[PDB]
């Protein structure tokens, strides 16, 4: 419609008489293509609130307006969508081209103070930059250089790093791609958690990206037993800033089947695409030995009591004692448990691995005990005080 | 001929009068014939002290990667009558150094799955360690996540 050029006069003539950025004729074009509130792009302040409700085209239109900029709005505000939009457009060619164009040291310092990064708020273009020209090379090419690529992201992160959670973010979503192509699941359920504490306060907080992320945090939780089980997907959201059903239905049957320990609620809830990689079924016996040992452990806890039966746990998995003394061995290998099994006592005896987080019971009892404590304690003080 | 005791003697009179140091190019050489005539006379020693000395010299000096690689190639000869696959695995260790710097990769990740893999040989590995942390040995090549 009309809007871009409204807004976009009124804001270059209130502060600089003369309409610094502004220009008769690309005004015409943007007019000319849509129809709607917000355009593709637009200038300065505008420009962050008006982002497409299609695809970015007037990119290269933009770049003169990149040019005239800095006179009305600073230098460090261009990057933060501009390079945005490359990613966005989904063309290949021109992001590599553009990145190129405007570098580093010839548009990005003359005599303005550096940031660095601006994926949310803005800073100076370098760290952008980089993070750009390693995203478009990883997701096309070969492994190889996308792990080269990753090292250099690597470098350049130590060195120069800022108070913004913007940095953080980046890091994270371009290292993510390399781990989804690999078999190495087990890293990528580890990143995709970092991310989404990272995202939710702040940075890319469309739902276009907590959708993906989610998605991919629900793929790599079941192919991976990397980090504890299912308290890591109550505390921080994956179904509840986005959708309960239509793949994240998984989730809430994952949380049923760890508990009883069912094969068959386990072979039902996933569905084609998760179910044809070779990865998961194994480390579904891994998550259900640590949560059902959780289970046990907390229940006998009550001063100091660690010993569980070969009985208990064969018990809970649902396997015979053989099965399960191949799989404990296993699992002490990679040190999910720091006890050791005696074998002709058909005892466990456990020395503590246990993480034990997440309170409503656990409180409860602690509170219990803290009381308990404290008078043992008191006894003794008065003896000491009598002489 | 033949003369195979004959030709290691008078070598070993004129390494040590020629040089101390003064020109490497042509000490190594004569050092090179020594190491080839005492794998097959079986006195192991004489070669093994010779190539010691040279390796420290070579590495303090102005560094050459193709050098290193000649007194090696004869090593590993000597060293598979005897039988100290910690002993290959250390001086194969240094080269690698050497290799890092110098020498395309192609021939880098086979030398870092070789060491891994004397290590495997032998029972344990102080050295083996080091190897395992780093990034080039669980990417790339079959070989390399094969060893790891």
């Amino acid at each position: 419609m009309f809007n871009n050029h409204e807004i976009d006069t009124i804001l270059s003539t209130l502060r600089m008489e003369a309409d610094p950025s502004l220009h008769p004729l690309f005004e015409q074009f943007e007019k000319f293509y849509e129809e709607k509130l917000w355009f593709q792009l637009s200038e300065s302040l505008t420009k962050f609130f008006d982002d497409a409700k299609s695809t970015p085209l007037r990119l290269r239109l933009y770049d003169n307006f990149v040019s005239k900029f800095y006179d009305k709005i600073n230098q460090l505000s261009v990057v933060k969508y501009l390079l945005a939009s490359l990613k966005d457009s989904k063309d290949f060619d021109e992001s590599l081209k553009y990145l190129d164009d405007l570098k580093a040291q010839f548009q990005e310092l003359d005599s303005k103070k550096q940031r660095n990064n601006g994926s949310k708020d803005h800073g100076d273009g370098i760290l952008l930059i980089d993070s750009e020209i390693a995203r478009t090379y990883l997701l096309k090419n070969d492994l190889v250089k996308a792990r080269d690529l990753l090292d250099d992201l690597e470098k350049t992160l130590d060195k120069k790093d800022s108070i913004p959670l913007r940095i953080t973010n980046s890091f994270y979503s371009t290292n993510s791609q390399y781990f989804k192509f690999k078999n190495d699941f087990n890293s990528f359920y580890y990143t995709s958690l970092l991310y989404l504490s990272t995202l939710e306060p702040s940075t890319s907080i469309t739902l276009a990206e907590r959708q993906q992320l989610a998605y991919d945090l629900s793929i790599s939780a079941l192919l991976g037993d990397k980090i504890y089980n299912f308290g890591e997907l109550l505390h921080h959201p994956i179904m509840e800033t986005i959708v309960n059903d239509s793949n994240y239905d998984w989730l809430f049957q994952l949380l049923n089947a760890l508990t009883v320990g069912d094969f068959d609620k386990f072979d039902s809830l996933i569905k084609v695409q998760i179910s044809k990689i070779p990865i998961l079924a194994q480390h579904e016996s891994f998550l259900r030995q640590k949560i059902c040992l959780m289970t046990l452990i907390e229940t006998v806890f009550v001063k100091n009591i660690r010993m569980l039966s070969f009985e208990d746990i064969s018990k809970a998995t649902h396997l015979p004692k053989d099965n399960v003394e191949h799989l404990v061995m296993r699992a002490i290998s990679l040190g999910l448990l720091k006890g050791s099994i005696d074998q002709v006592n058909e005892l466990v005896t456990i020395s503590w691995v246990q993480p034990r987080i997440i309170s409503g019971d656990q409180i409860t009892k602690m509170k219990d005990r803290l009381v308990e404590w404290n008078d043992q304690v008191e006894k003794l003080g008065k003896k000491m005080e009598a002489r | 001929e033949g003369k195979i005791d004959e030709a290691a003697d008078i070598l070993c009179e004129l390494q040590v009068e020629t040089y101390g140091s003064m020109e490497m190019s042509e000490k190594i050489q004569f050092i090179l014939e020594q190491m080839e005539l005492s794998i097959l006379k079986g006195d192991y020693s004489q070669a093994t002290v010779l190539s010691r000395k040279i390796l420290k010299k070579t590495f303090k000096n102005p560094k050459y990667e193709s050098l290193k690689l000649e007194y090696y190639n004869l090593l590993v000869k000597i060293s598979l009558h005897k039988r100290e696959y910690l002993e290959v695995a250390q001086y194969l260790q240094e080269i690698y150094q050497t290799d890092a710097i110098k020498s395309d990769e192609a021939k880098w990740k086979p030398v870092l799955s070789h060491i891994v893999y004397f290590l495997v040989l032998s029972p344990y590995g102080n050295l083996q360690n080091d190897l395992i942390h780093k990034i080039q040995n669980d990417n790339n090549l079959k070989k390399l996540e094969s060893q790891e």
